[PDB]
RNA sequence: GAGCGUUAAUCAUAAUGGUUUAAAGGAUCCGUAGAAUGAAUUAUAUAUUAUAAUUUAGAGUUAAUAAAAUUAAUUAAAGAAUU
RNA sequence: GGAUUAAAACUAGAGUAGCGAAACGGAUUCGAUACCCGUGUAGUUCUAGUAGUAAACUAUGAAUACAAUUAUUUAUAUAUAUAUAUAUAAAUAAUAAAUGAAAAUGAAAGUAUUCCACCUGAAGAGUACGUUAGCAAUAAUGAAACUCAAAACAAUAGACGG
RNA sequence: AAUAUGAAUUAAUGCGAAGUUGAAAUACAGUUACCGUAGGGGAACCUGCGGUGGGCUUAUAAAUAUCUUAAAUAUUCUUACA
């Protein structure tokens, strides 16, 4: 519709992707000394030595 | 004559009478006013206005208009 | 399932709003007002809509016979005051949106345009009249006031005998009906177009678009709309004679010339003590008769608003009308008879005037209370997409016939120029018909200029003096 | 010939368009009888006076 | 002549245009796609400023008529988003462009 | 859009329709029958000029 | 001929020249055309009424609107073949303008053939200036002729003084005869009175005709003689 | 009838080429739904019920007595010397009907040629029929509906 | 063609190059014995004495093979290896004998394109 | 490039085709199958299909009124001329 | 699948003026198994059959929906101040748009939908072989190898034309 | 009986060079060509019968013309008159 608002979040839903701002934020928490760096969801595989 | 009709003019026609098509003067007036404003604008802007008419007798009108 | 009260349609880049209550003469209720108010906000945000066209589907019978006040009267009789205040908040908020709308709005006043209808057109710089136009403000006979911002518009747009809002007070206090060409010559209508040409004009309005990198809200596009309408204007009827003669214009300008603290009695005194021509004297008696068959309270309230909304900004004038309307439906001090009079005339068909009881002279404090917001009843106008206020219409002057104050300004300026030349009536006509770009060739412009000079200017030698 | 040259040269054109004439070949058509000298001279006269008023308004703005 | 260009790099959508015996099938392409088209069409796209384009020519492959047909297709067979929006009274949004907007 | 596309004939409307249609067929049959008799009458008037003996 | 595109888009083609830089200077017409856009739809438009007689175009009478029997005595119970043919073409064909006055005009000149011999000027002066009161036949500004009768007849039927058009027409005809007889006498008498005071005239109408006939009869005499001598020689063969 | 729909799509193309402002189409539920979608999408200026002779000015109830004489009247739009409704073609043809799941409709709107159907182009309208209702393909995808891909309008 | 005609077989003809060496039986080359060496005249507008040879292949097919290069030592009963490739100006000569294979020696004193004429590299 | 060439092969390289005049409308029509195609409204269902009811715009039947004297088959006649 | 299907041809029985393959003669010609002339058999005709072929052509399968004009006839209907006028169809002609390699098509060779037939370089070839049908002549069906880089249509400018 | 092979024997056809006997076709090609069919002839071809245009739509005259204020008035006219 001529007066319907369509923004980045709506576009993200149409393209079935996380918002571009979210992608930027997730890419900033990758540095080893950066905030948000987390890796624990994989510690669920039984191992025997 | 209705026999010489160029049907692309259909929207300007008011009707047919005595074997000819009658032009809708209400539209002629609106088109004439629009055309007149264009001539006035170009004249007021300093443009070159050329009046072309090659039917017999038109020269007098054409010369005075220029 | 039922036919919608207001119909919305697309006309190329123009959006057509059509009032669709033929059986009620397109009377405006809360539903209609709310629908139009909401749809206009959307069109303001849209980048594909260049202009809006407000018309009726009942033309030439009526465009809008006025707000639906008969229903508001029943609310008052049932103490449904919340319903009544909703009806006026919607209507007045729509009148404020139209006044401040940034895109051109073109109203086709093809029929009875009385009351709310005036509010739908008076606030648009492109208010087109036709032979079938019948402009009137018949509120004094129903016990109400001149609403829909008519106390801010009429004192600023009328052309003749309106230096001190004299003509504005004459129309609001007498409820005189103006017809077609007369409405255009008075300034009530910006343009005069034959009804037969409305179809063609509508199509042309939809086809025109802002050029290059200009939005439809630019002054450039407003000029384009004005030119398009002018191409459809036709010369006035040969026999047509203006409704008000100079003598009748002299009675209004003198008998309705009050001060900042004037009263309806002062007008009654002038109409009762007027001296001059026999026609003028007889004309003053006719006004006196009419003004004595109105609501004694409504006349005083109308005068108050005209003297208050003639120097205020648009938002404060429209807000003051909402307060007055609410302070009248809820008659706390039994000072008005709006509800009882409305039932006597509309709900019940009675030709005779309602016998008035509140025949006193309200004080300045009483009038202030009736036109001031009560701290217990909070009412505010709905927010529009423009949210702007101003003391002068931004476009009305450019595209209507000039007022008597604009002609005077040019005579005074020309008469006080270093040229040391003489101002001549012929030079005045030329300056208004063939000089101003937006007024070039404007219908009935030379006739109006001659009415002003023949009644306001003194011709001495080859010059003109502003009596 | 003249109309097609005007199109090629991007020159706006005005013309009287009779019922047997093609409207789209001109920028601003004027529907009307093109065979009578009275009709033509009437329409030409109106356009000529419109031009005159434009010229007079340009010469006036130069003076003042 | 001026030819409409979407994002000044490609055409608006796809074009199936017939110029005399030449059948032109032109498709718009993503940024960085390059010109993958008939050699005659390639040269025209270079001069016009088209960077991304795919297409195939069927039936006649006469160079002269491909060039003229291409020019005609770029002008008579394209419609800008703005022209479509105004004609239909609708808003047309480029989803890819909105996704990277503020 | 909400209006139904078709409204079926009410049983009463179908009765009046059948009356008119039966009348139309009957009137045409009667008018043809009377025309034939009027031709038989005009042939009787002239059969005195015809020879069978 | 194809609907042309390049005549109405001169502004847009010019704007591309200016934006690119191919054209350095804005043309004088450029601003004027931008403010006054050309009409570019060139569509065929339907029409729903004949402006002359107010006949409605595009209306189909449904069988529900014809409940009574027809002239044949039969009821209509189903649409006929004509009702089932799409009639869109009638919406676009220029309507034939008709006028009741045209029928009377043909009648008047059939009844009075010699009124045709009175020259009529078709060149108009100003149609908008005609202020005629058709309560009387004579009008200042126009001749007395057949049209005076027709307009008088219409005024009578419009004022409802007469009901039948024939009666109004006959009433107008007699008013016309009276005025024509007063003018035939004013001219005869004026000529008679002038001759009685010594007015002299070079050539009368009868004399003018004799002179013209002589010019023709003189050329005819020569040719006849010539062609009556070639025949004699050719026949001698 | 898909045949009737094919006739209507061709008819609209013919009328656009000559630039007639008003034309008529057969009076059926499918035609009405088809026209209504075009009207809401801005391809048609107006949509009125009427007769063989023209649009109705006042409401005329449709019954078996006049059903054979009913028509739908549609107004065509033209802007800037170009028709708004330039082309109108069927996707699902009478002799080859195409039913797609919602997953394949999403691919069609994403640039993927499905079952030889060229993908949706910018500014194009593709209509889908599901349970005898006609809707835009994007609306069918929103409602998770599977349906027949009827036609594409540009 | 209609949709049903396509269902019944109608369709575009397939494009695939056809074999021009049918006598080899889809083999790169076949051994043969020269039956008779011959000299043939090109078709116009060419003029030359083109050396050819009739050969009986190990599969029983008898073919005419062109002997390329300047000078050859092929005789009757010589063992030759035949490959595909026609002599354009000689109609009916659709094959070539391989120089430097069997009893056919490489071109004497060939300097350029030696591999095409069975000539070994000079030290 | 430790490969290069050549021969033998496979895939790709235009039906996002055509049939007055270039390859290509069957002499013509009738009509069977068609796992060919095909009206309208409503209600269900398991749904572009099925079923049921209802409808008359395609396709038919019978009359009435007007019009026309051709096309088949058969029989009975006439005419100018020729030998 | 069925039926009908020009001319020629064939099987029987009639007919046979004129025309007329062939044949035999007369001319023409360097020659003249021709064109022209004569005599003129089959055939051309009728009845009962066989056969199913033609540039059997609009070199254009059938059906349906739809799109801008004019002219001219025809048909039906309507009206009247009675002989025209107004309507709605059909046909034909010239066109717009559209289509097309163009010539052009023009209500289709346009916009669409449905069904059938048919085509896939030239030549070989509508031939060979087989099969089916027929008294027969034949008709239908219908290849491949070898060879070649051709071959064809519309249009353009010339040259030429007894 | 089928399939394959060779085969006495026998039929059709292509290309290549290259003359010979005629001059059939393309122009009115010097007898309009071609289609179907029949007969005849060194060879092309000739002849009969019907069909087709992919040949004649290439289509282009038995000629004959008239009266109202010729001007002190129309012809001039520059936003004037009204
Ligand atoms: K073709
Ligand atoms: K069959
Ligand atoms: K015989
Ligand atoms: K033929
Ligand atoms: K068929
Ligand atoms: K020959
Ligand atoms: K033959
Ligand atoms: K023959
Ligand atoms: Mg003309
Ligand atoms: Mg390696
Ligand atoms: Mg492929
Ligand atoms: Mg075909
Ligand atoms: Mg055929
Ligand atoms: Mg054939
Ligand atoms: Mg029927
Ligand atoms: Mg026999
Ligand atoms: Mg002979
Ligand atoms: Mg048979
Ligand atoms: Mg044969
Ligand atoms: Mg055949
Ligand atoms: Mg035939
Ligand atoms: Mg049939
Ligand atoms: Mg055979
Ligand atoms: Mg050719
Ligand atoms: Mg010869
Ligand atoms: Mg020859
Ligand atoms: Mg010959
Ligand atoms: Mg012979
Ligand atoms: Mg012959
Ligand atoms: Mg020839
Ligand atoms: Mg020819």
């Amino acid at each position: 519709a001529e007066s319907e608002p369509f923004g980045p979040v709506d576009a993200a839903h149409v393209l079935e992707l996380e918002p571009a701002v979210e992608t930027l934020r997730n890419l900033s928490t990758v540095g080893e000394h950066s905030s948000g760096h987390q890796q624990s969801t994989n510690k669920n595989t039984k191992v025997i030595y | 004559s209705t026999s010489l009709w160029r049907s692309s003019t259909q929207s300007y026609i008011y009707g047919e009478y005595k074997g000819i098509h009658i032009i809708d003067l209400n539209q002629t007036l609106s088109y004439l006013k629009r055309a007149a404003k264009v001539v006035e604008g170009v004249s007021e802007s300093g443009g070159i206005i050329l009046f072309l008419g090659t039917r017999q007798g038109q020269k007098r009108g054409l010369e005075e208009a220029a | 399932t039922d036919a919608p009260p207001v119909l919305f349609t697309v006309q190329d880049t123009a959006r057509v709003i059509t009032l669709n209550r033929p059986k009620k003469l397109n009377a405006l209720n809360a539903e209609m007002s709310e629908s139009m108010f909401k749809t206009l906000n959307e069109y303001a945000k849209s980048d594909t809509t260049n202009l809006v066209i407000l018309k009726s589907s009942n033309r030439p019978r009526s465009f809008c016979a006025g707000g639906d006040v008969a229903t508001v009267a029943i609310f008052n009789f049932n103490k449904e005051f919340a319903k009544s205040i909703k009806f006026f908040t919607d209507e007045y908020s729509l009148n404020f949106q139209i006044a401040t709308y940034l895109k051109p709005i073109v109203t086709f006043m093809d029929g009875i345009t009385m009351g709310g209808g005036v509010g739908l057109s008076i606030h648009t710089p492109f208010r087109i009249a036709t032979e079938n136009t019948k402009w009137a403000m018949p509120e004094m006979d129903i016990g109400f006031f001149p609403d829909v911002g008519s106390t801010f518009a009429l004192p600023r747009i009328v052309t003749l005998a309106n230096s001190n809002s004299q003509m504005a007070l004459y129309l609001c206090l007498t409820g005189e009906v103006v017809t077609g060409a007369d409405a255009y010559m008075l300034g009530l209508a910006s343009h005069y177009v034959s009804s037969e040409n409305l179809d063609a004009l509508q199509k042309r309005l939809g086809e025109i678009s802002p050029p290059f990198n200009n939005d439809p809200q630019s002054a450039y596009f407003f000029g384009m709309v004005n030119e398009s309408i002018d191409e459809f204007v036709s010369p006035l009827p040969k026999d047509y004679v203006f409704k008000y003669s100079n003598e009748k214009l002299n009675v209004i300008e003198a008998c309705f010339n009050l001060s900042k603290n004037g009263t309806i009695e002062d007008i009654m005194n002038n109409l009762r003590q007027y001296e001059g021509s026999a026609e003028g004297k007889a004309f003053a008696q006719e006004i006196k008769t009419k003004l004595l068959t109105k609501s004694p309270s409504s006349l005083q309230i109308a005068l108050r608003l005209v003297q208050e909304n003639s120097r205020d900004h648009i938002e404060s004038a429209i807000k003051r009308d909402l307060y007055t309307a609410a302070n009248m439906c809820m008659n706390q001090d039994s000072l008005v008879e709006f509800s009882e009079a409305t039932k006597h005339k509309l709900i019940d068909k009675q030709r005779v005037p309602y016998p008035w009881t509140k025949k006193e002279q309200l004080f300045v404090s009483q009038l202030t209370s009736i036109t001031s917001p009560k701290p217990s009843l909070p009412m505010s106008l709905l927010r529009n997409t423009s949210n702007v206020t101003w003391t002068q219409y931004p476009y009305h002057s450019k595209y209507q016939l000039p007022t008597e104050q604009e002609i005077a300004a040019y005579i005074e300026k020309r008469t006080n120029d270093d040229t040391g030349a003489k101002v001549t009536e012929r030079e005045v006509l030329n300056h208004f018909a063939n000089v101003i770009p937006s007024r070039r060739g404007k219908l009935g412009i030379q006739s109006l200029c001659k009415i002003v000079c023949e009644r306001k200017c003194e011709e001495v030698n080859d010059g003109l003096r502003w009596k | 010939n003249a109309l097609l040259e005007a199109i090629k040269s991007r020159v706006p054109t005005i013309a009287i368009i009779d019922t047997d004439s093609e409207p789209s070949l001109v920028t601003y058509p004027i529907p009307g009888n093109d065979d009578s000298l009275r009709s033509v001279n009437f329409l030409l006269g109106v356009l000529a006076r419109a031009g005159q008023r434009g010229l007079q308004n340009r010469l006036a703005r130069n003076n003042e | 002549k001026e030819i409409p260009r979407y994002e000044n790099r490609t055409i608006y959508g796809d074009i199936d245009f017939r110029y005399h015996g030449v059948k032109l099938h032109l498709r718009s392409a993503k940024p960085g796609f390059g010109l993958r088209v008939n050699h005659v069409i390639f040269e025209i796209c270079e001069c016009a400023g088209i960077k991304d384009l795919s297409g195939k020519v069927y039936k006649s492959r006469n160079d002269m008529n491909i060039a003229k047909g291409t020019i005609e297709a770029f002008t008579k067979a394209q419609k800008t988003l703005d022209e479509v929006a105004l004609g239909r009274g609708k808003k047309l949004v480029d989803v890819r462009k909105v996704y990277y907007s503020s | 859009m909400s209006q139904p596309l078709l409204r079926n004939r009410s049983p009463e409307e179908s009765e009046l329709l059948k009356l008119k249609r039966n009348y139309n067929r009957s009137l045409l049959n009667f008018q043809a029958h009377k025309k034939k008799l009027n031709e038989l009458l005009n042939l009787y008037h002239v059969a005195n000029e015809f020879i069978v003996t | 001929m194809k609907i042309q595109t390049n005549a109405v888009n001169v502004l847009q083609r010019t704007s591309a020249y200016l934006k690119s830089g191919l054209l350095k200077e804005t043309p004088a017409w450029y601003n004027v055309v931008a403010s006054i856009p050309p009409s570019t739809k060139f569509t065929r438009e339907p029409r729903f009424k004949n402006p002359s007689n107010g006949h409605i175009i595009g209306k189909l009478v449904d069988v529900t609107e014809q409940p009574h029997a027809n002239n044949k005595g039969l009821y209509k119970t189903r649409p006929n073949s004509s009702d089932k043919r799409v009639g869109v073409k009638r919406l676009y064909r220029p309507p034939k303008l008709t006028y009741v006055e045209d029928r009377l005009r043909s009648l008047f000149y059939k009844q009075h053939p010699w009124e045709l011999s009175r020259p009529k000027i078709l060149v108009e002066n100003e149609i908008g200036d005609e202020n005629y009161d058709w309560s009387h036949m004579l009008q200042i500004g126009r001749p007395l002729d057949g049209e005076s009768v027709i307009q008088r007849t219409m005024y009578l039927i419009k004022t409802k003084q007469y009901g039948d058009m024939v009666e109004a027409y006959d009433h107008a005809r007699y008013e016309f005869y009276a005025l024509r007889m007063q003018e035939e006498t004013e001219q005869q008498v004026a000529l008679e009175e002038a001759e009685m005071f010594g007015s002299l005239f070079g050539v009368s109408a009868i004399e003018h005709g004799i002179q013209k006939e002589q010019e023709v009869l003189d050329v005819w005499e020569k040719k006849v003689v010539e062609e009556t001598e070639l025949m004699a020689a050719r026949t001698s063969n | 009838s898909l045949v009737k729909l094919a006739n209507t799509c061709a008819h609209l193309q013919n009328c656009s080429k000559v630039r007639v402002a008003l034309t008529s189409i057969p009076y059926t539920k499918l035609q009405l739904q088809f026209a209504y979608n075009l009207y809401q999408q801005g391809f048609l200026s107006s949509l009125q019920k009427g007769s063989t002779m023209g649009p109705d000015k006042d409401f005329v109830e449709v019954t078996p007595d006049n059903i054979s004489t009913r028509r739908l009247w549609v107004g065509l739009k033209y802007r800037d010397n170009k028709p708004v409704l330039s082309s109108c073609k069927l996707i699902s043809k009478p002799n080859s009907r195409i039913h797609l799941p919602m997953e394949d409709m999403k691919k069609l709107c994403s640039g993927v040629t499905i079952r030889n159907i060229k993908p949706l182009q910018p500014g194009e309208l593709i209509l889908v029929r599901a349970h005898n209702n006609i809707m835009d393909i994007n609306e069918a995808i929103s409602k998770k509906l599977d349906g027949e891909v009827l036609c594409r309008v540009k | 063609a209609t949709l049903n005609q396509i269902k019944r077989g109608s369709g575009p003809p397939r494009r695939k190059k056809i074999s021009t060496a049918p006598q080899l039986d889809q083999c790169p080359q076949r051994k043969g014995v020269v039956l008779r060496v011959m000299v043939l005249k090109p078709k116009k507008p060419n003029s030359a004495q083109r050396k050819a040879c009739r050969v009986r292949l190990t599969n029983g097919n008898v073919v005419s093979a062109y002997i390329p290069g300047e000078g050859h030592d092929a005789q009757e009963h010589s063992i030759v290896y035949v490959r595909g490739g026609r002599c354009q100006d000689l109609p009916g000569v659709k094959y070539h004998v391989i120089r430097g294979a069997g009893d056919l020696s490489g071109v004497v004193n060939r300097i350029s394109s030696r591999s095409k004429y069975g000539a070994k590299k000079p030290s």
